[PDB]
């Protein structure tokens, strides 16, 4: 119990990086769930919040109060992120000529993930920011918060994203 | 035999009780109902009715495991209302809706005993 | 009254680079009576907007018009304090950075303030005298309505 | 020498960054100006040692606890506004870093060769 | 395989330089020849370095 339980073996001493990341089906949906234009109604937000195991019990104020209340993908994802962590990554389609000109902190393509004080401010999530690489979001959450909160992080991500994917659907 | 019989999905056992109340202690005026031997057919019909009440702040349901038979419903209302009130007022509004639709249907099938045309 | 900024703007362009997303457009607006400029991501399925439109833009720290800070939680039943209902587009975000053009000796003469509305970004450039009440890690509301 | 120097004879940028209580003390104490002059010397020597440890010229190394992230955290646990003058006396930074460097023992001993 | 030098102003600059690669090893003689760098020349066989250079090598 105190030596080899699976939440105690998230980062490996072989290459000092996590070994468990978000996987085959949840990754594709997490990328689409955090696009700039994903708005949810009231019933769907309630249905999604029903699946959070670490929810305090308050409903956040929508991003668009009028003409009618609509929540955003990043606004719901900001409830899954534990504690108050900080991180800066990039999305896999970041044009390298964006840090040169203006719009360095505006990013027309909605790149340059920024997680400030434990809430997603901007950016799309992908394997560079949620998978098993050094400096990822799961790595930082393990380094700062501990080994018993990253477990809840994984579980909440999976359940919430699956129960939205059966509304959004996916195929080939 | 490592497979459950088919009647376990709807037939109640001896010690079980169909409905159970617990009060949520994290926020005021919240409650958490746990219906037993039930599924999405009844779970979803309730939630849609509670949202139509202008005195309900939260309403949702989940089947915690698709291989067990149990649902959970959470409700939160304004401080001058009771979750147990909002729940039972929802049911009596479904029954008043189904029995009405049955009358309007039985009329429509005998509206063409011989035929309108 | 909790208000921080108010002016009338005029759309100049809609998509200078191309339609990246299918429900959000990136307005480029220029001000009047202040000579400032704007960059605003706005939902377009609900609130359509096109070239040459003029709207009034108000950025307020609270809706209750008496002070009476927001508490940050969503309660649809509280219709009592009679908030700002004279607009057609309301949003709720937070300020995430404030830049400037100052050197080691002098002060900023032309600020630049960024805001994030749950994922929809906004920038507002002008002289340092108007971007006064802004500060990082602060909640603000955005209020818009078209003019005829 | 432009980014790691902390010159103290400008009187106006020093007025821009530090408060008025400390800007009169930094300009009017030879002991402080001397102690602020030796940290740069202890830094140049390490700069010259790094150039022989890493001959190729890269900068990606593996080390204990992150420092930039720990500064970013402390900048938000305390609502640091990076717009106003601060109240952090520099000779406090120097001596605090010294004392911290003393309490990081890997090989605990008092005699030489230890 | 470039030649990285530290210029007078203190910047790392890389330079392209001709290198030679053989097929066959007898290093003790190749090191002893003229206009051949005796410092950076090496071989990919380690028993040879053991006999020629030592144990730490």
């Amino acid at each position: 119990q105190e030596l080899a339980m699976v939440p105690r073996m998230i980062v490996t001493p072989q290459s000092n990086r996590p070994v468990m990341g978000i996987v085959q089906d949840t990754l594709t949906a997490v990328r689409k769930f955090t696009k700039r234009d994903v708005f949810l109604e009231r019933g769907e937000v309630m249905n999604l919040l029903m699946f959070l195991s670490t929810w305090d019990g308050k409903v956040p104020q929508p991003a668009i109060l009028k003409p009618r209340p609509l929540w955003t993908g990043k606004q719901i994802f900001s409830l899954i992120i534990p504690g108050h962590i900080n991180c800066i990554r990039t999305h896999s389609t970041h044009p390298d000529d964006e840090d040169s000109g203006p719009y360095k902190h505006i990013s027309p393509g909605d790149t340059k993930v920024v997680v400030e004080n434990g809430e997603l401010i901007m950016g799309i999530l992908c394997k560079k920011s949620l998978g098993t690489s050094a400096g990822s979001l799961v790595h930082i959450s393990y380094l700062e918060m501990g080994h018993d909160i990253t477990r809840l992080f994984y579980s909440n991500i999976q359940t919430v994203i699956n129960n939205w994917l059966l509304i959004e659907g996916h195929t080939i | 035999m490592n497979a459950p019989p088919a009647f376990e999905s709807f037939l109640l056992f001896e010690g079980e009780k169909k409905i159970t109340i617990n009060k949520d202690t994290k926020v005021p005026n919240a409650c958490l109902f746990t219906i037993n031997k039930e599924d999405h057919t009844l779970g979803n019909i309730i939630k849609s009715q509670l949202l139509k009440d202008p005195q309900v702040l939260f309403a949702g349901y989940k089947v915690p495991h698709p291989l067990e038979h149990k649902i959970i419903i959470r409700v939160q209302t304004t401080p001058d209302y009771s979750p147990q009130e909002a729940f039972t007022n929802a049911i009596t509004d479904l029954i008043s809706e189904l029995s009405l639709l049955e009358e309007r249907f039985r009329v429509a099938i005998k509206d063409k005993q011989e035929g309108i045309e | 009254a909790g208000i921080l900024f108010e002016d009338i703007f005029d759309v100049k362009d809609i998509d200078p680079e191309g339609k990246k997303f299918d429900r959000v457009s990136r307005l480029h607006c220029e001000s009047e009576s202040f000579k400032m400029d704007l960059i605003l991501d706005v939902n377009i399925q609900i609130y359509p907007v096109d070239l040459g439109d003029k709207f009034r833009l108000v950025i307020a720290s609270t809706l209750y018009e008496d002070g009476t800070l927001d508490d940050g939680e969503y309660n649809p039943t509280d219709d009592r304090p009679s908030r700002a209902d004279q607009f057609e587009y309301v949003m709720y975000g937070k300020v995430y950075r404030i830049e400037g053009d100052e050197t080691s000796t002098e002060a900023a003469t032309r600020l630049s303030a960024y805001v994030s509305y749950g994922g929809l970004l906004m920038r507002l450039q002008g002289d340092a005298n108007n971007l006064h009440g802004f500060e990082v890690d602060s909640r603000v509301y955005l209020l818009m309505k078209k003019l005829a | 020498e432009k980014k790691f120097r902390f010159d103290y004879t400008n009187e106006r940028a020093l007025r821009r960054t530090l408060q008025e209580d400390l800007v009169k003390d930094v300009l009017s104490n030879a002991h402080i100006q001397n102690e602020l002059e030796r940290e740069f010397e202890r830094m140049r020597e390490d700069r010259e040692v790094l150039r022989v440890i890493f001959p190729t010229g890269d900068s990606k190394v593996v080390l204990p606890c992150n420092l930039l992230r720990m500064i970013w955290n402390a900048q938000k646990i305390f609502h640091i506004n990076p717009r106003l003058p601060s109240d952090l006396h520099p000779i406090k930074v120097v001596e605090g870093v010294k004392e911290l460097s003393k309490k990081l023992v890997i090989v605990n001993g008092d005699d030489p060769l230890s | 395989k470039k030649k990285i030098i530290i210029t007078e102003d203190g910047e790392f600059k890389a330079l392209q330089e001709w290198i030679l690669e053989t097929d066959g090893v007898s290093l003790m003689r190749v090191l002893s020849e003229k206009d051949v760098d005796p410092v950076r020349t090496t071989s990919n066989d380690i028993v040879e370095i053991f006999t020629v250079l030592g144990i730490e090598a």
